[PDB]
C-alpha cells in the first residue's frame, strides 16, 4: 500500500547500499550509490523536504557523483569486471540481501521488530505532523534564515570552500 | 522509534562494514565513505523535517557541502596515488611498513 | 498518568458555514472588519489557553 | 564551549541554533517547543548532577514528544486487540 | 589620477570583459548605501504579514493599540499605496 | 523560395502547440470548467481539503455558495 | 519597471495575506472541533475494544503533564479508512 | 609552497581547532574538525613522494571515518534530545561513537596504527603540527563531554595505549615513529585522569606539547631523523646533546624534571579516588618509554659515537635554521617541578 | 484522464523532434542558396518519416559492458522528456511548488549518459571523447545556474509559472539582457550545438543511433521553450488560454529556428578556447552580474514576492 | 501520484524504444589510469567546488524576503566574492590554462 512508501523506499535504499559496500567493480559501486541517492531523495520528499530533496540530486548526484564517475573512469576503472563474478562480493551482496529481507519481513509480520533496538511498524505516517495551514514552506524558511541568523556559518563554510581550491591545487601540482 | 530509523541505521552500518572491510580498490572504500554521508544527510533531515526544527533545516545542506568538499580532496590523493603506481589499489600503499 | 478529558460529541455540535474557499475569500476583507470583535475574542482565549478545550465557547 | 568567546564577547555565533525552542523564523513553533521550554526551564541554573534526578518528569514527557515511543505503543496495542475481535467476528466498526 | 586613467585605459583596451566585471561588482557593493530606496526594502518586508496577528489583553492603558481594524491607531500603510 | 520551408516549421508549430493546448483543456474538463487548482502551501491545501468536505460529493472544485447558508 | 510591478505585486500579496488573516479565526475554530471530534470518536471505539484487556485504563495520556498536547497523525486517524489516511499524510505533499 | 600561502594554511589549521573550542553547536564543532582536516594534507603532501601521498592517504581515511562516526554521534544525540548543544551525550550508543571517534583522531590504542606511519612519512615540522596542535582539538571536545563517557571504554582505551606506546617504541630506530609511539604513550596517561579530573588532563596536554616539541624542534635543528644520524650530534652541537639529554630524561618522568609533574599529579588524583591498581600499572609500565628514551641519551650524549671525515666541512658553518621558542621551550620542559602549584591556573 | 495528458506531451514532442529535422536542413539549405529536403513528399515533408523508418530496420551494429550500453540511451531519452512536465504552457502537467530547481536537478543528471556510454563504447579512444565532452557540459552548467538564480532574484521564487506573472508588463530581456546573452550561449555550449559542437567536430578529426539523436533534439527545443519562458514571458489570458500558446510556440520556433542560423554562420571553437570563454570571460560577469541583481531589488526596493 | 506516473512513463517508453530498436526482423538465415590527464581532472573538481558555492546561493530569493537585509546582502555579496576570488586564484595560478 501507498501508505508504506517511506517504508519501502527505505528498503530499495537499504539493498542500493548492499549494492556498494559489497564493492563490485567501482563502476557498478558508483550506480549502486547513484540508485540510493535518488531513492533516498524520495524519502526525504516524503517528509516535505521539497529543497533538501532537490539538493540531493542537484548537489550529490548532479555534481559529487558526477566527479566520481569522472575520475573511475580517468584514474580507477576503465572497464567494469563482470559484476558478482568475484566470490567476496556476491557472499557479501547476498548476505546484506537476506539481512534485509528478514527484517523486513519480521517488521510487516508482527508491526514491530528488536533488531538489536526496538523498532515500531505501524508506518512512519503516524508520527507525522496534523495541524499545517501555513501560507510558506517551512523547510524554505529555515534554509532561507542562512543569511540572517547564519552569519558565521556562512563565513566558516564560504573559508573552507575557498580553501578548498587552494589546498587541492597544492595537492595536484606535485 | 519509527520504522524508517531501522533501515537508515542499517544503511549507515553496512556502509561501514563496508568502509572498514577494503578489498582493492581504493575508489571503493571512498563510495563506502560518501554513502555514509548520503545515510547521515537522510537520517538528519528526517529528524530535522519531522520535528519542525525550522532553522536546523539547513544543517542538512552544510553537512552536503562539508562532505562534498572533503570528498573532493579524497579524489585528489587518490588521482595522485594512481600516477604514482598506475592503479588505486591500496596494497600499493605499504612502503611506511618500514 | 491520568485521562484526556474530551468533551461530549454533543458539546462539539454547531451550525457550520458550509461555504467554499472562494465564497471565504471573496467575503474575507468585509468578514475581517465586520465579525472582528468575537473573532478577536476567540484568538485571545486560543493563544492563551492553549488548549482548543478551552474556548469552545 | 571549551573556551567561551562567545559569552565572553557578547557575541552569538552558533547558540541560535542549538535549541528548538529558541527564536525561528516567523515564529514557527517546533513540535515539542513546550516541552523543550519546560525541561530547559527546570534543569536551568542547578548543574546536570541535579537536573538528571530532579527534572526526570520533564524529561521524560519531552523525550516522549520527540520519539512517541508510548503513543505508539498505546495504539500498536490497541489496534492489535481490534484485530482479534474483528477476526472473531465480535467486533464491527462505525463508520 | 593621470596614472589611474592611463591604466584605466589600457584595461579598457586589452581586458574589457574584466573591466565591466568589476565595475559592475562595484556598483553592486557601493550603491545600495548611496540609494534613498533602500530604507523602503526593509519597511516592505516587515510589512508583510506571514502569520497572524495575536490581539493583545486590553488593561486599559493602551491608547496608543487600535480596537479594531479600521481604527486609526497602529501602523498605517499609505506609505506603500503611493509607492 | 524560402517560403518552402514554411510547411515543415508549420509541422513543427502545431505539435508544439498540441501539448499547451490540450493540458488546459483537459484541466477544465476535469475540474468543472474552471482553473485546477493550485496548492503550493500548506494552506491552499487546508482549503481545497476544507472544499472537498463542504462540496458533498468529495469533489474540492464543486463549489458551494449562499444557497448552503 | 520592474521596480515598478514589484512593488504591485508587494501590495497584492499583502491584501491576499490579509484575507487569509480575517478568515483564520473562523478556520481555527473548525479546526478545533474536528480534532476534538475525531479524539472523542477515537475514544468510544476504545473503550469497546479495550473492554476486556487486564489493566488497561480508556483514555489514558501517556505524558505525566495535564497540558493539552496536539495529537500527532496516528492519534487522530489511528482507527479510520486508509484512503482518508492516505490523503491526510500524503496528499499535500503529493498534489500536481 | 608559496609563503603566502603556507602562512594561510597554517592560520585555517589553527582556525578549525579554535572553531571546536569555542563552539557550543555540535554542527560547528564538526565544521571545525572538517576544516582542519582540509588544511592539514597540504602539509603532509609538500615535499612531494610516494612516502608523502601514502601518509596523507592513510591520514584522510582514518579522520574522514572518525568525522563521519562523530557526525552519527551527533545525530543520534539530536533524535533523543533535540538540541544540538556541545555537553553531555544524551544517549549511550551515541557517547560510544563520539568516544570512539575521537579515539580514533587522537590515534590511541587500538586505534593506533595510523600514527607511527602518518609521522614517519611526512617532514618534522609537519609531524611537530600532528603531535601538538592537533591533539588540541579533540581533548577539548573530550572535555566537555567527559560526564556521560563510559568508564570501563575510556579507561581501556588508556591502558592499552600506554601497554602499545611503550612497547612500540622499544623497537624503532626512525626517531619520527620513536615520537609517534612516545606520543600514543602519553595519550593515554591524558584520558586515564579525565574521568576523575580533566585539570590534570590539561596539565599533562600542555606539558606533553611543551616537551614533543622541544624534541621535534632540535632534530629539526640538525635535520636528524633517525637514531644514528643523531649520534652526530656531539662531533658538531654539543650543546645540543646536552639539552636532548635533559629532555628526554623529562620526558621519561624523572624528577626534578618537569615531566615529572603530570604524572606525580595524575597518581594522586586517581589515589584520591581509591584507584591504585591502575596508577600504579601505569607508572611501572610507563617504564618503557624510559628505557627507549635512555637508550636514545647513551647514543647521544653520554658515549661517543663513531664520526665520519666530511663531519670537518660541517664544522666551518653555523647553524641558520630559525629554532624558534627553543631555548624557552627547553627550559620549561626541565625546570617547571619546583612551580608545580601554578596547575590551578588551569582550573 | 492525466494518462491522456502524458501521451498528448510525450507523443508531440517526438513528432516535433522529427519535423525539427527537416526544418533545420531546409533553413541550412537556403542560407547556403540550395533547398534541401523536397522530393521525399510535398516539400519534403515525408523525409522525416523516411529517415526514421530506415534508421530502424538498419542492421543494429562488441559492448564493455551490457547493462551501461543500454543504460545510456534510455537515461537520455528518459530524463529528456521529464524536463517538459513542469513547463508552463501555460498551464504545466505537474505544477511544482520548486519547478526551476527540479530542471536544474534533472539537466545536471543528463551527463551520466553521456558517461555512461563512453564506458560501454570499450574504446579507450571514445571513452577520452566522453570525457572532454562531460567537462564541456558541466563548465557551462555553472553559468546556466548562476544565470538562472539571477533572473529568480526579480521573480521572487522557484515556480515557473510565476515567471509568466513576472513578465505580465514587460519581457525580462529588458532588465536582464546582458544574462539573456550569456545564457542563449551557454545553452548552444550545454547542447553540444555548434559552434560548440565539438564532439562530432573532434570525432571526425541504427535504432540506438536514432534514440540520442531524440534526446539531444528533444533538450533543443526544450531548452528554447525555457528560454522563452525565462526572458520573453507571454501573457496569460485565463479565460482565452490557446492565446498563450500560440503568442509562445512561435517564440519558441524563432528561438529553435535561431539554433539553426547560427550553426549556419560560424566556424567551430577549439577546445581550449570554449573552456577560456566560459571560465575566463561568462563567469567572471555571471559572477559581478549575480551580485548586481542581489543588490538591485534592495536598493530599489523592487523586491519581489515570495509567492 | 501524478509525478511518479509522469517519471514511470517517461522512462517506461525510453526502454521500450530502446527494445525494438535492437530487436527486430533481419531476414538472414547464416582498470588502469586512462592515459590520465590532470587538467581534465581540475575541471571536474572546479566544477564541483563551485557546483557547492552555488548550492549556498540558491536560497537567495527566498533570503531576500528577510526583514534582516543588512546582514543578508552582506552575507550574500561575500559568499559571491569568495567566488570571484577562487577564480581569482586558480586564473593566477595557471589552473585555467591547457597548455603544457
Ligand atoms: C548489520 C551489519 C552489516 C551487515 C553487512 C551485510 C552485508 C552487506 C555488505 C557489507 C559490506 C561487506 C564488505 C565485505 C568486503 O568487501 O570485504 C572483502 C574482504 C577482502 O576482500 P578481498 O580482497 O577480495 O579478499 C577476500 C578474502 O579476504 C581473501 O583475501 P586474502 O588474500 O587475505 O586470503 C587469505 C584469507 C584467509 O582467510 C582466513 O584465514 C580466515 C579464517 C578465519 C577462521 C576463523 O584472508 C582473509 O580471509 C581475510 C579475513 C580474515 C578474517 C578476519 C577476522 C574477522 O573479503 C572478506 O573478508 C569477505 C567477508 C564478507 C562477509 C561480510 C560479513 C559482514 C558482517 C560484518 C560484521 C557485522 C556483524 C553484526
Ligand atoms: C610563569 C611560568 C614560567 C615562565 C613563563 C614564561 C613564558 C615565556 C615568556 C616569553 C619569552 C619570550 C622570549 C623573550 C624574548 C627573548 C628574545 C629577545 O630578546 O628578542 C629581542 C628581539 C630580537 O632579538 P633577536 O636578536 O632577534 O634574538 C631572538 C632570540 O634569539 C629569541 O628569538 P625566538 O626565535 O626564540 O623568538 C622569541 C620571540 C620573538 O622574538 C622577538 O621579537 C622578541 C619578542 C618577545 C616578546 C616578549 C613578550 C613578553 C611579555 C608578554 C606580554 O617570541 C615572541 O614573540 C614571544 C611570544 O628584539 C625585539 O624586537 C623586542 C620585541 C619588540 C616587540
Ligand atoms: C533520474 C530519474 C528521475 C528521478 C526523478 C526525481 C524526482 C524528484 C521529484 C521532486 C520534485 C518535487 O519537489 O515535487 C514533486 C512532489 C512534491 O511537489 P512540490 O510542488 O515540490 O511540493 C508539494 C506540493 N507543493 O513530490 C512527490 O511527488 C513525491 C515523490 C516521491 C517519490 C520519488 C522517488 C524517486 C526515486 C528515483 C530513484
Ligand atoms: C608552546 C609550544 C610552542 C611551539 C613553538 C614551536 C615553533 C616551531 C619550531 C621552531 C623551529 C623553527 C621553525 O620554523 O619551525 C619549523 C616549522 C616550519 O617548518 P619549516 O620546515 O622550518 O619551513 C616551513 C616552510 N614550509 O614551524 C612550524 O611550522 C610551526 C609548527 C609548530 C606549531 C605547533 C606548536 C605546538 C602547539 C602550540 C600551542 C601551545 C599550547
Ligand atoms: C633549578 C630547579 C630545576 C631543577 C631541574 C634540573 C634542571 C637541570 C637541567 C637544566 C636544563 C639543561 C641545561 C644544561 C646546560 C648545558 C650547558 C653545559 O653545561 O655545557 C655543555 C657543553 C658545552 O660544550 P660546547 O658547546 O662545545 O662549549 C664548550 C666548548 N668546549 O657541552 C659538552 O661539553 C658536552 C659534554 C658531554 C655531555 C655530558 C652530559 C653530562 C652533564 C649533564 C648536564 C646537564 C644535566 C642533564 C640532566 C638534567
Ligand atoms: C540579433 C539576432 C540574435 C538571434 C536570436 C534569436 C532571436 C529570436 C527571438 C524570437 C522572439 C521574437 C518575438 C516574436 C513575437 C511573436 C508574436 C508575439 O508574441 O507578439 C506578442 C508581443 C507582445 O505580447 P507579449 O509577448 O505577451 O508581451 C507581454 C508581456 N507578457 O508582441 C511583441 O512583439
Ligand atoms: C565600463 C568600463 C569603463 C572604463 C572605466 C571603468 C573604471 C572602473 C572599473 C575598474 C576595474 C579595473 C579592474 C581591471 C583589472 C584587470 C586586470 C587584468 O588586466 O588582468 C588580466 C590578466 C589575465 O590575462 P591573461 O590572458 O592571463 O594574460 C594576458 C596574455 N595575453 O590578469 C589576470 O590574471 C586576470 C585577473 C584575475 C582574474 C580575476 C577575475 C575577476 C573575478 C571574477 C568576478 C569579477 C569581479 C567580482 C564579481
Ligand atoms: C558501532 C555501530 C555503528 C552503527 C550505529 C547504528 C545506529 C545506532 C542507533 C542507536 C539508537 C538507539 O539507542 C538506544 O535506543 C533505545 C530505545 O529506548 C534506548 O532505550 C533502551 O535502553 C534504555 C535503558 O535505560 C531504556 O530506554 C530502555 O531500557 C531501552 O529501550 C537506549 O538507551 C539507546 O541506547
Ligand atoms: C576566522 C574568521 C574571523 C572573522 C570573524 C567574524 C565574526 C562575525 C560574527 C557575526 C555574528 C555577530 O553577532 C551576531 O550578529 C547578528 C547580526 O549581524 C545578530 O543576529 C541578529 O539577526 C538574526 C535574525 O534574527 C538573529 O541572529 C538575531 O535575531 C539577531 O541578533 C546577533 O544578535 C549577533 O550576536
Ligand atoms: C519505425 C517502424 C518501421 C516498421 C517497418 C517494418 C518492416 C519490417 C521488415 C524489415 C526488413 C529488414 O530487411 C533487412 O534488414 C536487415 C538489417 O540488419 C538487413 O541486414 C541483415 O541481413 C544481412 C544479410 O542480408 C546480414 O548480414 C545482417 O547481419 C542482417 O542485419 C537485411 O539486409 C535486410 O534485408
Ligand atoms: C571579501 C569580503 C567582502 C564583503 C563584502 C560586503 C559588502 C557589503 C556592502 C553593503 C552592505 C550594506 O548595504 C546596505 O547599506 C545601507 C546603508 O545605508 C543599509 O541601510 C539601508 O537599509 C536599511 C534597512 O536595513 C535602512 O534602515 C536604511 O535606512 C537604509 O539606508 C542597507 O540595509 C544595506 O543593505
Ligand atoms: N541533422 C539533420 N537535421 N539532419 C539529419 N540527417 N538528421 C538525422 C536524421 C534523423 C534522425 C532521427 C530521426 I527519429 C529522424 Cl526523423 C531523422
Amino acid at each position: 500500500m501507498m501508505l508504506y512508501i517511506v517504508f519501502i523506499l527505505s528498503v530499495i535504499f537499504v539493498m542500493g547500499f548492499v549494492g556498494f559496500s559489497s564493492k563490485p567493480s567501482p563502476i557498478y559501486g558508483g550506480l549502486g550509490l547513484i540508485v540510493s541517492g535518488g531513492v533516498g531523495c524520495g524519502i526525504v520528499l516524503n517528509f516535505g523536504g521539497s529543497f533538501l530533496g532537490l539538493m540531493v540530486f542537484l548537489i550529490y548526484l548532479g555534481g559529487m557523483m558526477v566527479v566520481f564517475g569522472y575520475t573511475t573512469a580517468m584514474a580507477t576503472e576503465q572497464y567494469p569486471e563482470i559484476w558478482l563474478s568475484n566470490k567476496a562480493v556476491l557472499g557479501a551482496f547476498v548476505t546484506g540481501l537476506l539481512m534485509e529481507f528478514f527484517m523486513v519481513y519480521y517488521v510487516l509480520k508482527d508491526k514491530e521488530v528488536e533488531v538489536v533496538f526496538e523498532f515500531n511498524g505501524l508506518g512512519d505516517w503516524v508520527i507525522y505532523d496534523t495541524g499545517d495551514s501555513g501560507f510558506f514552506s517551512e523547510e524554505a524558511m529555515g534554509i532561507a534564515a542562512l543569511y540572517s541568523y547564519g552569519t558565521w556559518l556562512v563565513i566558516v563554510t564560504g573559508w573552507s570552500l575557498l580553501i578548498g581550491v587552494v589546498v587541492i591545487m597544492e595537492i595536484t601540482r606535485g | 522509534m519509527s520504522m524508517v530509523y531501522m533501515n537508515i541505521m542499517m544503511a549507515f552500518t553496512v556502509s561501514l562494514v563496508g568502509l572498514l572491510m577494503y578489498r582493492s580498490h581504493l575508489m571503493s572504500s571512498l563510495l563506502c565513505l560518501e554513502g555514509m554521508m548520503l545515510s547521515l544527510f537522510v537520517m538528519a533531515a528526517l529528524t530535522i523535517l519531522n520535528s519542525h526544527f525550522t532553522l536546523a533545516s539547513m544543517m542538512p545542506i552544510i553537512l552536503l557541502v562539508f562532505a562534498a568538499c572533503e570528498a573532493a580532496l579524497g579524489l585528489s590523493l587518490l588521482v595522485m596515488v594512481s600516477n604514482t603506481y598506475g592503479t588505486d589499489y591500496v596494497q600499493n600503499l605499504n612502503l611506511l611498513q618500514c | 498518568p491520568g485521562i484526556v478529558e474530551l468533551p461530549s460529541l454533543e458539546d462539539l455540535k454547531v451550525q457550520e458555514v458550509k461555504v467554499s474557499s472562494s465564497v471565504l475569500k471573496a467575503a474575507a476583507h468585509h468578514y475581517g472588519a465586520q465579525c472582528d470583535k468575537p473573532n478577536k475574542e476567540f484568538m485571545l482565549c486560543r493563544w492563551e489557553e492553549k488548549d482548543p478545550r478551552r474556548c469552545l465557547e | 564551549p571549551f573556551f567561551d568567546v562567545q559569552k565572553r564577547l557578547g557575541v552569538d555565533l552558533d547558540r541560535w541554533m542549538t535549541i528548538q525552542s529558541a527564536e525561528q523564523p516567523h515564529k514557527i513553533p517546533s513540535r515539542c517547543h513546550a516541552f523543550e521550554k519546560e525541561w530547559i526551564e527546570c534543569a536551568h541554573g542547578i548543574g546536570s548532577i541535579r537536573a538528571e534526578k530532579e527534572c526526570k518528569i520533564e524529561f521524560e514527557d519531552f523525550r516522549e514528544c520527540l520519539l512517541r515511543q508510548k503513543t505508539m505503543k498505546r495504539l500498536h496495542a490497541i489496534r492489535r486487540q481490534r484485530e482479534k475481535l474483528i477476526k472473531e467476528g465480535k467486533y464491527t466498526p462505525p463508520p | 589620477a593621470e596614472r589611474v586613467a592611463a591604466f584605466l585605459k589600457n584595461v579598457w583596451a586589452k581586458e574589457p570583459v574584466l573591466v565591466a566585471s568589476f565595475a559592475i561588482a562595484g556598483l553592486a557593493v557601493i550603491l545600495p548605501t548611496l540609494s534613498p530606496y533602500t530604507k523602503y526594502s526593509l519597511m516592505i518586508n516587515r510589512a508583510t504579514p506571514y502569520n497572524y496577528p495575536v490581539p493583545l489583553r486590553d488593561d486599559g492603558n493602551m491608547p496608543d493599540v487600535p480596537s479594531h481594524p479600521q481604527d486609526p491607531q497602529g501602523p498605517s500603510l499609505e506609505w506603500l499605496k503611493r509607492l | 523560395m524560402w517560403f518552402e520551408v514554411l510547411p515543415g516549421i508549420a509541422v513543427m508549430g502545431v505539435c508544439l502547440f498540441i501539448p499547451g493546448m490540450a493540458t488546459a483543456r483537459i484541466h477544465r474538463f476535469s475540474n468543472g470548467g474552471k482553473e485546477k487548482r493550485v496548492a503550493h502551501y500548506p494552506y491552499q491545501w487546508y482549503l481545497m481539503e476544507r472544499d472537498r468536505r463542504v462540496s458533498g460529493v468529495n469533489r474540492s472544485y464543486v463549489s458551494k455558495g449562499l444557497e448552503n447558508i | 519597471s520592474m521596480m515598478k510591478w514589484n512593488r504591485e505585486r508587494r501590495r497584492l500579496q499583502i491584501e491576499d495575506f490579509e484575507a487569509r488573516i480575517a478568515l483564520m479565526p473562523l478556520l481555527q475554530a473548525e479546526k478545533d472541533r474536528r480534532v476534538l471530534q475525531m479524539l472523542r470518536e477515537n475514544l468510544e471505539e476504545e473503550a469497546t475494544v479495550m473492554k476486556d484487556v487486564p489493566g488497561w485504563k480508556v483514555g489514558e495520556s501517556v505524558f505525566h503533564t495535564t497540558r493539552w498536547v496536539t495529537p500527532m497523525m496516528g492519534e487522530l486517524y489511528g482507527l479510520r479508512a486508509s484512503e482518508e489516511v492516505l490523503s491526510a499524510t500524503y496528499g499535500f505533499i503529493w498534489y500536481t | 609552497m608559496n609563503p603566502i600561502i603556507f602562512i594561510i594554511i597554517l592560520l585555517t589549521i589553527m582556525l578549525g581547532t579554535i572553531i571546536v573550542m569555542i563552539s557550543s553547536h555540535w554542527l560547528l564543532v564538526w565544521i571545525g574538525f572538517e576544516m582542519n582536516m582540509l588544511a592539514i594534507i597540504p602539509i603532509m603532501m609538500k615535499n612531494h613522494n610516494p612516502r608523502a601521498t601514502e601518509a596523507s592517504t592513510k591520514y584522510f581515511l582514518t579522520q574522514s571515518t572518525a568525522s563521519m562516526l562523530l557526525m552519527m554521534a551527533v545525530i543520534i544525540n539530536l533524535m533523543f534530545s533535540g538540541q544540538w548543544t556541545v555537553m553531555k551525550l544524551f544517549n549511550p550508543m551515541a557517547s560510544m561513537l563520539m568516544t570512539m571517534a575521537l579515539a580514533m583522531k587522537l590515534g590511541m590504542a587500538p586505534f593506533h596504527f595510523w600514527v607511527p606511519e602518518v609521522t614517519q612519512g611526512i617532514p618534522l615540522s609537519s609531524g611537530l603540527i600532528l603531535l601538538t596542535w592537533q591533539k588540541l582539538a579533540p581533548m577539548s571536545v573530550l572535555y566537555q563531554i567527559f560526564p556521560s563517557i563510559n568508564l570501563n571504554l575510556i579507561l581501556t582505551l588508556s591502558v592499552l595505549s600506554i601497554l602499545i606506546g611503550g612497547w612500540g617504541g622499544l623497537n624503532q630506530t626512525q626517531l619520527r615513529k620513536i615520537m609517534a609511539y612516545s606520543s600514543i604513550a602519553h595519550m593515554g596517561w591524558m584520558t586515564a585522569v579525565l574521568p576523575y579530573n580533566p585539570t590534570m588532563t590539561l596539565l599533562n596536554l600542555i606539558i606533553y606539547i611543551i616537551m614533543t616539541s622541544t624534541m621535534f624542534t632540535m632534530f629539526m635543528a640538525n635535520s636528524t631523523t633517525t637514531t644514528l644520524s643523531l649520534s652526530h650530534t656531539w662531533n658538531k652541537t654539543p650543546i645540543m646533546t646536552v639539552l636532548i639529554l635533559a629532555t628526554l630524561l623529562s620526558m621519561g618522568g624523572l624528577p626534578p624534571l618537569s615531566g615529572f609533574m603530570p604524572k606525580w599529579m595524575i597518581i594522586q588524583e586517581m589515589t584520591k579516588n581509591n584507584s591504585i591498581i591502575l596508577p600504579t600499572f601505569m607508572a611501572i609500565t610507563a617504564l618503557l618509554n624510559l628505557y627507549f628514551y635512555m637508550r636514545l641519551t647513551y647514543s647521544t650524549t653520554l658515549t661517543m659515537f663513531p664520526s665520519t671525515n666530511n663531519m670537518k666541512m660541517k664544522w666551518q658553518f653555523p647553524l641558520m635554521k630559525k629554532m624558534t621558542f627553543l631555548p624557552t621551550m627547553v627550559v620549561l620542559s626541565t625546570m617547571m617541578l619546583p612551580l608545580t602549584p601554578m596547575l590551578s591556573v588551569l582550573e | 484522464m492525466f494518462m491522456i495528458n502524458i501521451l498528448m506531451l510525450i507523443i508531440p514532442i517526438l513528432l516535433a523532434v522529427a519535423f525539427l529535422t527537416l526544418v533545420e536542413r531546409k533553413v541550412l539549405g537556403y542560407m547556403q542558396l540550395r533547398k534541401g529536403p523536397n522530393v521525399v513528399g510535398p516539400y519534403g515533408l515525408l523525409q522525416p518519416i523516411a529517415d526514421a523508418i530506415k534508421l530502424f530496420i538498419k542492421e543494429p551494429l562488441a559492448t564493455s559492458s551490457a547493462s551501461m550500453f543500454i543504460l545510456a540511451p534510455i537515461m537520455a531519452l528518459g530524463l529528456a522528456l521529464t524536463m517538459w512536465i513542469p513547463l508552463p504552457m501555460p498551464y504545466p502537467l505537474i505544477n511544482m511548488n520548486l519547478g526551476v530547481l527540479f530542471m536544474l536537478a534533472m539537466s545536471s543528471l543528463a551527463v551520466y549518459s553521456i558517461l555512461w556510454s563512453g564506458w560501454a563504447s570499450n574504446s579507450k579512444y571514445a571513452l577520452i571523447g566522453a570525457l572532454r565532452a562531460v567537462a564541456q557540459t558541466i563548465s557551462y552548467e555553472v553559468t546556466l545556474a548562476i544565470i538562472l538564480l539571477s533572473v529568480l532574484l526579480m521573480s521572487g521564487s522557484f515556480t515557473l509559472s510565476t515567471l509568466i506573472t513576472t513578465q505580465e508588463q514587460m519581457w525580462l530581456i529588458l532588465p536582464a539582457w546582458p544574462l539573456a546573452m550569456m545564457w542563449f550561449i551557454s545553452t548552444l555550449a550545454e547542447t553540444n550545438r555548434a559552434p560548440f559542437d565539438l564532439t562530432e567536430g573532434e570525432s571526425e578529426l541504427a535504432g540506438p543511433f536514432a534514440l540520442f539523436f531524440m534526446a539531444e533534439y528533444a533538450n533543443i527545443i526544450m531548452m528554447n521553450i525555457f528560454t522563452a519562458i525565462l526572458f520573453l514571458g507571454t501573457s496569460h489570458n485565463p479565460h482565452m488560454p490557446e492565446l498563450y500558446t500560440i503568442n509562445f510556440t512561435i517564440k519558441s520556433l524563432l528561438l529553435t529556428m535561431s539554433f539553426l542560423w547560427i550553426r549556419a554562420s560560424y566556424p567551430r571553437f577549439r577546445y581550449d578556447q570554449l573552456m577560456h570563454l566560459l571560465w575566463k570571460n561568462f563567469l567572471p560577469l555571471t559572477l559581478a552580474l549575480c551580485m548586481w541583481h542581489v543588490s538591485l531589488p534592495i536598493l530599489t526596493s523592487g523586491i519581489p514576492p515570495q509567492t | 501520484m501524478n509525478l511518479m506516473l509522469a517519471l514511470l512513463t517517461n522512462f517506461t517508453l525510453a526502454t521500450l524504444l530502446v527494445i525494438i530498436a535492437f530487436w527486430l526482423p533481419q531476414l538472414n538465415v547464416y582498470s588502469a589510469r586512462l592515459p590520465f590527464s590532470m587538467k581534465f581532472f581540475l575541471v571536474a573538481i572546479t566544477f564541483l567546488l563551485f557546483d557547492l558555492e552555488i548550492a549556498l546561493l540558491l536560497p537567495l530569493p527566498w533570503a531576500s524576503q528577510t526583514a534582516n537585509l543588512n546582514t543578508m546582502l552582506t552575507m550574500a555579496l561575500f559568499l559571491i566574492i569568495l567566488l570571484a576570488v577562487s577564480l581569482a586564484y586558480e586564473w593566477t595560478q595557471k589552473g585555467l590554462e591547457w597548455t603544457e
